[PDB]
């Protein structure tokens, strides 16, 4: 119990949980029986998870679910469905709640915004997010663009639910957003998020993760199942239950330990 | 001392009878299953 | 990991890029009249040694809208909270949720009855209109001054607040009817202290009870006071002293989330 | 000569030790159709025989589609070579056909009418196969009482495949289950996988890599035997196949139950 | 890799050492003469006394031994086929009785093009289909006809006359032209490896008619097949089921192959 320091830990070589699925509603639909969120939990606690731990959350669309996905459960499991036209919206839905933000406001119409590093970048989310960006040089001037002008502004975003942007480091930015629909804060990648896994439905394996452009990781916790009825989707899902859980870890910013290192 | 812990853990059997005891005096009650399902929305037919 | 939590640390008795949010009412912005005047306060923020775009100032329109949901969005947090006659329960409900850590669970009242496991544990509801009426449990399961069934029979503890932390005895069961339309209402309990936020308040006698407990009143070096007669002068003020406020506050106990709460299910 | 009994083999890491077969080649219409010559066969088996394969060892099976297909694709054949199409709208009909013929299956009888089922093990499947399989599960608590579903009747029942010509069911392990299937057309059988079979070897020849073979969720194998190529001509494809047919062959290997040796293991 | 086939076992000599399915095969008479619609259901049952479980028997109904012979498939660990002896149908009871008991390992025939000889004793052709007419004709060195023209098949020897299953020995060694009808048959060249543990006949009424090998010299009566005397199909199911356990002792399901085919394909 002495939290907020970093001690070493020496370790000799020779020797309740919580459960939500998250789904769209597309699933209940073809589904078509309004008991069959009891039926999965039964077979949950066949599967050892008592009754009551299992909790079902209804999305109506990729699009929507991404307006500030909160997820609280000690384990999250979300079940992606695939379109070709939407690999970016996935993508940075993923990117989202697979990895831990933490994020600053930012107050567009007063400061001009940098990123730092490669591990910055900026996470708008609203109804409609439409951003535009203008660099200025080391004077303060717009480079192809005018501050005074937002016409003359380079459009990196539009009615985006959620975007995450990332401009040059190093590089100041006037910015017009639309703040009026979307909310952006300039957020740091800390790391993983071992609490969230993501199941997409259909589809060969397009999600980006990283905004490095030579890597598109494939983490143990992103996976892939080709699907035709809903109710075999769910079935698998129970009945590999044991094997998403081992692929999932509980949330490092959630356990004690964390206190004074960004806490939950 | 000990014979206590010792005897109360070993007559536990005992425990089932007291059960059947009181659940004769209990009150008994059914429940029958639940119509479940999305009900298919059925109106009025068109009349004059 | 445990960050070695569970490992001591030995020290010697003779060895020898943040953010500031700044929470102000719209009494404030409408008295000051100036629509430069944040930008006027980043500047004089950066001649005591802030950088540029590190100061953010953020609005509410008064001590009940706000205390809503509280965010708490910068690593420092300051809040001016102006003092009025009416609302000292108020003023002290807001105080405590956004200066003590709070764990809260859901609870769900309509199927279930509660009670409160330790002093720790208070019952935090906030929303438009939180209504909270209360029914005390004999051991048998049935009401002690109230019946059951009868909602019109129960103990009223809250009526249209804003934010409501309520306090019931310990080891007592209790059925609650709430507006849970226009009010969500949580198990919490207080964690500890924040170090993260401090408490400015504007007008006044020093009248904040951050404990339920009536044989207590703390007043921690985070809650602040100032006698007030123009909103440039206590921004001035603000900006003069904030290393002295800054030393009070430590920025360690930010939370990734910016909720007043760990919300846990 | 000692069938039957698993004796442990002994060898050295230090000694140097300084045709035969038929291959078959599975094909869709579409590839005969677009090559548009009668003679194509025996000219991919002079080009064969030029790689080294005896004339008349190796077959050319054609079959009309994906679903047709997968009823009892039966390759009996020391060497298999599928080429199957890519669909977009196919990936979980491609996934089981793929793993019926790259895995080796233990299937028993499955009468639905006199036993509820269950599956025991992660490897244990129902695997059903006909003409059309509409395949309408109840799982049954411990009274044998359906689960969101009425034993009684069939409309309550939980579907798990609409006219499937080939379905591999999953269900929860340990739970008993109540079948509907339509049996007037389609037969189920309780199968378990014993292992891959070295056989039979997969292209596909099209879009993106989607197959996966196994029912966990978190892992989609990629193995040596599952191979993809793009194409624009069926007589390209064909090129390519007879060119590298020694790298396919090295990928895949002869079948194991069908050895000699595998006497009293599942097969001779 | 194989196994260690190739090693010895060394056992001694004074050491003290001390979920299998089942398929019945029947007749459709059994089935009609019980008249019940859960027979099945107390036969499992009964056999859960016996101590398999419930969900491991299985019942198998073929209308004839004809029928049945078209390519018969055994399902379970342990087949037990009941055969109704029919004085007529002695050969046939005999061809199906050698299919089943015995591994055979076939390879494909094609008649139109190719003359066929038997290597060895344990070489046979094992045709079967709908119908199934076989014509032989042998040859001499010079691949001519002995007593039937090569060209016409009217002077070939017929073998076999719309017949479901027919297990084919000609002279060893010496060449033949079939014409077979392969438009309701299929032909294939088979070799006997050895008995099939897995699967048990029980013959009911006859007389002891069952020779399931060619040679003439032998007519082996193995511990597989098995006869009762039978008037009542109730009768017959209770005697198997009482006896499940002898039978499987004589049985063993390490001969269970990976499919249910009674031949081992190879091209
Ligand atoms: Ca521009
Ligand atoms: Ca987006
Ligand atoms: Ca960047
Ligand atoms: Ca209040
Ligand atoms: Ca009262
Ligand atoms: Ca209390
Ligand atoms: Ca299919
Ligand atoms: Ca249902
Ligand atoms: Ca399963
Ligand atoms: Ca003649
Ligand atoms: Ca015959
Ligand atoms: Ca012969």
């Amino acid at each position: 119990q002495n939290y907020g320091i970093n001690l070493p830990i020496t370790g000799s070589m020779d020797i309740t949980s919580t459960l939500c699925l998250y789904y769209p509603t597309e699933a209940a639909t073809e589904i078509n029986d309004n008991s069959w969120k009891d039926t999965l939990s039964q077979l949950f606690l066949t599967k050892g998870w008592p009754t009551g731990s299992v909790y079902f959350k209804e999305y109506t669309n990729i699009a929507s679910f991404s307006v500030d996905p909160q997820l609280y459960c000690d384990y999250n499991v979300v079940l992606m469905k695939y379109d070709a036209t939407l690999q970016l919206d996935m993508s940075e839905l993923a990117d989202l709640i697979l990895n831990e933000w933490l994020c600053n406001p930012m107050d567009i119409t007063l400061y001009y915004y940098q990123q730092t590093d490669e591990a910055n970048k900026w996470i708008s989310m609203g109804s409609s997010c439409t951003i535009k960006v203008c660099p200025l040089n080391t004077q303060t001037l717009g480079i192809g663009c005018l501050t005074t002008d937002a016409t003359t502004f380079e459009e990196v975003a539009t009615a985006e639910k959620l975007v995450i942007t990332d401009v040059v480091d190093g590089v100041n930015h006037k910015l017009d957003v639309t703040t009026a629909t979307c909310t952006i804060r300039n957020c740091k990648k800390l790391g993983p998020r071992e609490n969230v896994a993501v199941i997409q439905v259909g589809g060969s394996d397009i999600l980006d993760i990283t905004a490095d452009p030579t890597t598109a990781p494939q983490t143990e916790r992103m996976m892939r199942i080709n699907w035709k009825k809903w109710w075999q989707v769910f079935y698998t899902v129970v009945d590999y239950v044991d094997q998403i859980i081992q692929v999932m870890s509980k949330r490092s910013r959630s356990l004690n330990s964390a206190a004074f290192y960004y806490r939950v | 001392a000990s014979l206590i812990y010792r005897q109360l853990l070993t007559n536990s059997y005992t425990v089932d009878l007291s059960d059947e005891i009181q659940e004769i005096g209990s009150t008994k009650s059914q429940n029958v299953t639940i119509n479940p399902g999305p009900f298919a929305q059925t109106g009025y037919a068109p009349v004059n």
